[PDB]
């Protein structure tokens, strides 16, 4: 009732993806960086998978942005790094993993602004 | 036949590179005085066996493993490479 | 290379190939295939037509939006030819007619119009010109058709020294006159034919456009196999399951195809000519309601 | 510094900083932020050759590659040379090195000068910021020699200012009294002050002696002058005296060098010869200009009818004197490896594709190698990076900064030659803000940088 | 461990048995498909296409993937036999209108940035 | 303020016109090129500057709810005039 | 609350909680979790092996008799080891109540067909197979129902591109409609709309 087969998962032959969109692609597994224009951090909570950028050219009519790859807008969301790595592996995609960047904790002291002898004393407020 | 450069790749903390570390620290300076014009590139590996590369004329390259070699062993390897004898 | 003419994309419908081609005689048999091949790779095609637009309607889906432009013209006015070939870097001459009319005989169609087109293209700065003549064209031919073809070839070479001359031999295809003319009869043993496939000729024209060193060369587009006319007609009738054009066309079909060993052919353009046996059923299935003919080589 | 490139419909829109605590925290320099305007002007989009009139004309990739390959096959050995610019990635560098090695040419040079005496580039710590950018926050005394950190490395100077403000860091400088946005001690200007400190007469030697985490920084601008070997030897003597007197605090790595261009460290790791002295000593008949726009070598320094190939992305001082122009890709148009002044390897990503017929640099070199019959083993980017790992394995560790310290060996090897110091004041190339905006081909083609230069030159 | 629920095949032998049955059925069907759809290809080239489509998946070592592929191929055969497809669906296996993409490095370098 | 390119084509208010060597001009052969004859920049340049004796005033484009969002413009600077960021109307204090 | 806020119904909430406890007690072999949402919707999470027993019990039991299968579909969550969750929506006319049953599966594990319990499931399972690639065992005739003949891939998977891989046009040379790789004249514009400054504190996750 159970096969108990030892082999890594591979579903490339079942997904219907063309041959040249499997071996030549390079997905990036990363936590997106915070938009430095804003202080919110709610967009740096999950892991993202994105594909490598391909050619975009100008349409001779309308000058619009034309593309020839179907994976230019495909972005996946994952809870953990391991989930993204497993999904990339079982789909036969070569991947690059970037470790999550966390802002290190810092020491803040409002009283350090009005310092008696240190350089941290502010000239205005 | 003319040797062009030598590259030594040793890992910083692995025990397989202990002999190469000792060789460098003790006598790389003397080897460099002996060959002031020969570039000996020392680089660091990671979770890889120590290796030595020799580049010859017209881009010919050969590599030898220095794993678990003592300082004397990698030394003798370098005189073998420099003199051209096998 | 005029950045707007720098190729982009992956050679598809919405790509850019850097080719701006003016195809004279694009409303005919070879013209539809030429325009289809030009438009499937994303090139700008100017289609000049003297005929009613309804008869050019079938060329519209052969290219992406804005890539096929239609303009009226006539062969007796140089201004129309000029305004059609101003912005093109490739000019293709496919104008021809197998019979004479009260307004155009063989001379205007095969000498005057090609010469005017070549002169106007030279004056307009067109980079490449491809002119189509016949394989059996020569000055001393009994038929005025081939004499006019030879004179027009000479005048095109004189006006446009870097023109590419292509000389096919009895093109066969779905809308091709040659397969159809023989099967619509519902002589021989002394005349020899070497027909060529339509797709082969269209791809040869496209590759000559692509080829950089095929500027002032002359090509002869012929098929793989060479047939006696009696056996060829017998094979045609066998494929069609059937029991076995005033004066010029009968003379042309009664004379044997020439051999031009020194003239480069389709093999030099990286094309393997397709045998008639593979496409004969495709062409002649509609004439209905296996023993290929013997060849001489 | 880590950045974010904003693109829309295949066009670069703006540059945003990307947070990295160890390198740039949250900030980028003004040049980094606003020089992307130069990526849309003076661009090389098609291959070019010389016609019968001696002018540059457009040609196909095949013709230009064949013309270069014929000259490459005609000459071999010392007659073939290459110069690498300030914006070249490790992939193109290793590709060019392999291609010229197949020709038996070792004259692979960079425009930036580093003293080759003693260890040279053999020991990696001899030309690195061994303390790292984050390590500045732990130092108590820092000495800057012959450099202007404010303009040469704005984020390094920002880190120094932060340490000065928060850790009460003591700063001293030898050179021109430039404004660094913090107070420092101007020990003087003459290079003999280095010898005085190393001997022990200067009080700053004792100040360094009392320091628990001393740090000495020498800029490559000070190495660009003819006294580079002597200046490096003096700074190494100071560091060795510090180590001998204060003892071994641990893995502190007092010795440091601050680099100014993004391609120098990777080229030195790959075995490129720093400086252009080899070209002057042995003029070539075929010269490769891989993005070299420094003007170090002109046609006056080359023999008659020398063949010059320029590969790059901008039309600048290096382009008009070339015989064949190969349009390359900028840093925003390729996935390329760069190694910073710390020795940390980082990779860019493709934001937009190169314009026109421009191609990836290593792809151009590999295609040229195939045309000449000297086909290179690699075919994809992964194989190029495998070759990089074969040559220098640290080039594939994409966030590692740790490395072995070989200060003793380099210091001992630096005592062989005894070149004398000249009596010329240390003057950094960037003296005021006006010299900071225009440094490279991308910056020189930027209208925003021109506006900044105009504003600082005359103000309203 | 790595115990999984079977679909049809417990091991590889019976999975290959189903593969061979599907191949037999397709091989038998090729001439009827060629005649009934009035295709311009020959029976030999249709069987060559069937063989090529079967060989594209020769690397699979998972019996579950193998029997899912067999299920998909049997659906394909059911579509072909019942004439639910038209001639375009059958001819889509041959890519006659697609210009060939060269494989060598130089051609890809010349055409564009696509590796 | 429609200008004419040296080729002969009208230059639109965005300033674009096909170059002499541009093949894309062929689309206008036997046809015409749509150019809007009313240039907004000139039309707003013809509007006289309003004189108001107030330090801060508001502009909503006229028509009340049929205009643009109401914004307040400071008129302390005498070197230049205050301009609405939505409508382009200019305002100025009565100097002297 | 105020007239802009949807009112709550505690009686229906209690009734649904009691019936969820009842069903969970009767079938402890398959039921893994029972939930009642704030808008009074009851969900029962079961093991995949219990699809037929649980559905048969819910259809045939005197106190349940959910005689109507409202909808059957799948949801794709790539981050889970079991990629797909199967959702059954049932309606009871006798007690005027609705219930939801969820299970899970991956690309290679078949799910037992429920056509013997509900005849309506025949086309729903075909649609699930067509759009997600989930195989249903012992189905009367499982085949594509929505996509074109010969279509490769399962479009409703998250990693399937929006515009697909191939596009159709008429070719005059071959006198038929052909398929070619997709090439957009204008690429679809991807919009980054998700804002920082998290909106709903009640759903905040532990920072792990
Ligand atoms: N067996 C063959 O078909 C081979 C053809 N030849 C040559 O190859 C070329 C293409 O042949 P093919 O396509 O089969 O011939 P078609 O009759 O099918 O097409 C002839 C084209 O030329 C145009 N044309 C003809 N006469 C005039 C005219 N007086 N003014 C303007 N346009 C005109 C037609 O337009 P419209 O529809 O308005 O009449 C039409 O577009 C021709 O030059 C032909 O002579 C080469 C060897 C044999
Ligand atoms: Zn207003």
């Amino acid at each position: 009732q159970l096969i108990a087969v030892d082999e890594k998962l591979d579903i490339t032959t079942l997904t219907g993806v063309p041959e040249e969109h499997i071996k030549t692609r390079k997905v990036r597994i990363f936590v997106p960086a915070r938009n430095n224009m804003q202080s919110g951090v709610n967009n740096t909570k999950k892991w993202k998978m994105e594909f490598d950028t391909r050619e975009r050219w100008e349409n001779p009519l309308m000058g619009w942005s034309s593309t020839a790859d179907p994976l230019s807008n495909l972005v996946l969301t994952f809870s953990t790094k391991e989930d993204a790595v497993a999904f990339a592996e079982k789909n036969g995609w070569s991947f690059d993993v970037e470790e999550r960047k966390v802002p290190k904790p810092k020491s803040k002291s409002y009283g350090a602004n009005f310092s008696w002898n240190k350089r941290t004393r502010v000239s205005t407020k | 036949l003319g040797l062009r450069e030598i590259r030594i790749h040793l890992c910083q903390r692995s025990p397989g590179s202990q002999g190469v570390r000792d060789f460098i620290e003790k006598r790389y300076v003397e080897l460099k005085k002996a060959n002031p014009d020969l570039p000996i590139l020392i680089r660091e590996c990671s979770d890889v066996q120590p290796k030595l590369w020799a580049r010859y004329a017209f881009g010919q390259e050969k590599n030898v493993s220095l794993n678990n070699f003592s300082a004397d062993q990698v030394t003798r390897t370098l005189e073998n490479v420099l003199s051209g004898k096998a | 290379l005029h950045h707007a003419l720098i190729p982009h994309g992956k050679g598809g419908r919405s790509s850019v190939s850097g080719i701006v081609a003016t195809v004279f005689g694009a409303t005919g048999f070879l013209g539809r295939y030429v325009v289809n091949h030009l438009g499937r790779m994303g090139s700008q095609v100017i289609v000049p037509y003297r005929c009613e637009p309804y008869d050019t309607m079938h060329l519209r889906p052969m290219g992406d939006l804005g890539q096929i432009i239609f303009m009226e013209w006539n062969g007796k006015d140089k201004d129309s030819i000029r305004k059609v070939v101003e912005h093109s870097n490739v000019v293709i001459n496919l104008v021809g007619r197998e019979w004479e009319t009260k307004n155009f005989d063989f001379e205007d169609v095969f000498v005057k119009i090609p010469h005017a087109i070549a002169q106007v293209s030279k004056e307009a700065g067109v980079e490449k010109l491809i002119h189509i003549s016949h394989l059996n064209a020569d000055i001393k031919s009994p038929s005025r058709y081939l004499r006019s073809k030879a004179v027009g070839e000479k005048e095109v070479r004189a006006a446009f020294p870097e023109a590419t001359i292509i000389k096919p031999s009895d093109i066969f295809g779905r809308e091709d006159r040659f397969l159809n003319y023989f099967a619509s009869m519902r002589l021989g043993k002394e005349t020899v034919k070497q027909p060529v496939y339509i797709v082969d000729v269209s791809k040869g024209i496209i590759n000559a456009i692509k080829d950089p060193d095929a500027k002032g060369k002359t090509f002869a587009f012929v098929g793989p196999n060479r047939y006696l006319l009696f056996d060829l007609v017998q094979y045609i009738f066998a494929v069609a399951y059937r029991p076995f054009t005033t004066r010029d066309k009968v003379e042309r079909v009664h004379m044997s195809d020439m051999t031009l060993p020194h003239l480069p052919g389709l093999e030099d353009l990286g094309i393997q000519a397709t045998p008639l046996e593979l496409k004969a059923i495709e062409v002649l299935r509609r004439h209905r309601t296996v023993k290929p003919a013997k060849t001489v080589n | 510094s880590n950045i974010v490139v904003s693109t829309r419909t295949g066009e670069v829109m703006r540059i945003l900083p990307r947070m990295h605590e160890d390198i740039n925290e949250e900030w980028i320099s003004d040049k980094t932020r606003f020089a992307y305007d130069g990526l849309k002007r003076q661009r090389l989009t098609q291959p070019m050759i010389r016609n019968e009139k001696g002018l540059l004309t457009y040609t196909t990739w095949e013709d230009a590659l064949s013309r270069v390959a014929g000259m490459l096959q005609s000459f071999q050995g010392n007659d073939v040379a290459a110069i690498a610019g300030g914006l070249v990635d490790a992939e193109a560098l290793v590709a060019l090195k392999d291609l010229l090695n197949r020709v038996d040419s070792d004259s692979l040079c960079t425009e930036e000068v580093f003293p080759t005496a003693g260890a040279g580039t053999d020991l990696r710590s001899n030309y690195l910021l061994n303390t790292t950018i984050a390590g500045v926050e732990e130092a108590d005394v820092i000495l800057l020699v012959g450099t202007n950190p404010r303009f040469e490395a704005p984020l390094f100077n920002a880190r120094i200012r932060k340490s000065w403000l928060h850790n009460d860091l003591k700063v001293a400088l030898i050179g021109s009294p430039v404004d660094l946005t913090y107070r420092y001690d101007h020990l003087g200007d003459s290079p003999k002050i280095l010898q005085d400190i190393a001997s022990g007469n200067h009080p700053f030697s004792q100040i360094l002696k009392e320091a628990k985490k001393p740090m000495v920084v020498l800029g490559s601008s000070a190495l660009q002058r003819s006294d580079g070997t002597a200046i490096l030897a003096a700074v190494s003597n100071i560091a060795q005296n510090i180590r001998l007197s204060s003892g071994v605090t641990g893995d502190w790595k007092v010795m440091n060098i601050l680099h100014r261009i993004a391609s120098q460290v990777a080229a030195l790791d790959l075995g490129y010869k720093p400086g252009v002295e080899a070209i002057r000593k042995n003029p070539p008949k075929v010269l490769f200009l891989l993005g070299a726009d420094g003007g170090c070598i002109t046609r006056q320094d080359l023999p008659k009818d020398c063949f010059i190939i320029y590969q790059g992305h901008h039309g600048d001082v290096g382009a008009p004197m070339a015989d064949v122009i190969l349009p390359g890709a900028a840093y925003t148009e390729k996935s390329a490896t760069y190694v910073n002044t710390e020795g940390r390897a980082q990779q860019t990503k493709v934001a937009v594709t190169p314009p026109g017929l421009a191609r990836e640099d290593w792809k151009i070199i590999r295609a040229l190698s195939e045309i000449a019959g000297m086909t290179l083993p690699y075919d994809t980017l992964d194989q190029v990076r495998s070759r990089l790992e074969e040559v220098s394995p640290n080039l594939v560790r994409y966030d590692d900064v740790e490395g072995a310290n070989y200060f003793q060996q380099a210091n001992e090897l630096s005592k062989l030659v005894n070149q004398q110091l000249l009596a010329d004041p240390l003057v950094p190339p960037q003296l005021t803000i006006k010299d900071f905006y225009m440094t490279d081909s991308i910056s020189r083609a930027s209208q925003t940088m021109a506006k900044c230069v105009k504003a600082v030159t005359e103000g309203i | 461990g790595t115990s999984v629920k079977p679909i049809f095949s417990r091991d590889m032998n019976e999975a290959k048995r189903r593969v061979r049955e599907l191949y037999r059925a397709w091989y038998r069907e090729v001439p009827n498909t060629v005649h009934l759809f009035q295709l311009d290809i020959s029976v030999k080239q249709g069987r060559d296409k069937v063989r090529e489509m079967f060989m594209k998946n020769a690397h699979v070592t998972d019996p579950r993937v193998v029997d899912l592929l067999v299920i998909k191929g049997k659906m394909e055969l059911e579509e072909t036999i019942n004439v639910w497809k038209q001639r375009t669906h059958i001819m889509r296996f041959f890519h006659e209108t697609e210009a060939p993409r060269p494989t060598d490095f130089l051609s890809k370098f010349y055409v564009g940035h696509d590796p | 303020g429609v200008r004419t390119s040296p080729t002969g084509e009208k230059v639109t208010h965005t300033g674009q016109a096909y170059d002499d060597g541009d093949y894309r001009r062929v689309r206008f052969s036997d046809r015409q090129k749509e150019v809007n004859e009313n240039f907004a920049i000139d039309l707003i340049a013809e509007q006289p500057v309003s004189e108001v004796g107030s330090r801060v005033i508001s502009c909503d484009g006229g028509g009340g709810a049929l205009g643009h969002p109401r914004v307040y413009i400071n008129l302390d600077k005498e070197t230049k005039t205050g301009t609405c960021g939505y409508c382009g109307l200019q305002f100025r204090q009565p100097h002297h | 609350t105020r007239p802009t806020i949807r009112p709550r119904n505690d009686v229906v909430h209690k009734q649904l909680s009691a019936f969820g406890q009842y069903v969970a007690e009767i079938l402890p072999k398959y039921v893994q979790q029972v939930q009642v949402s704030c808008f009074n919707e009851l969900e029962i999470f079961i093991h995949p092996d219990g699809v037929i027993p649980v559905l048969t019990f819910l259809r045939d039991h005197t106190n349940a008799q959910f005689k109507s299968l409202a909808d059957l579909t799948a949801v794709d969550v790539p981050t889970r080891q079991n990629r797909f969750e199967i959702v059954y929506n049932l309606l009871s006319l006798r007690f005027n109540s609705r219930i939801r049953v969820k299970t899970y599966t991956d690309e290679l594990t078949p799910i037992e067909s429920s056509v013997t319990v509900y005849k309506a499931a025949n086309w729903y399972e075909r649609e699930i197979w067509d759009m997600f690639g989930v195989f249903f065992a012992n189905h009367p005739d499982l085949r594509r129902i929505l996509t074109d003949y010969g279509f490769e891939g399962h479009p409703f998977r998250k990693d399937f591109p929006l515009s697909g891989y191939v596009e159709l046009r008429y070719d005059d040379e071959v006198k038929r409609v052909v398929a070619e790789p997709v090439e957009l004249a204008q690429e679809f514009r991807k919009f980054d709309l998700n804002s920082p400054w998290e909106a709903f504190p009640a759903y905040r996750q532990p920072p792990e």
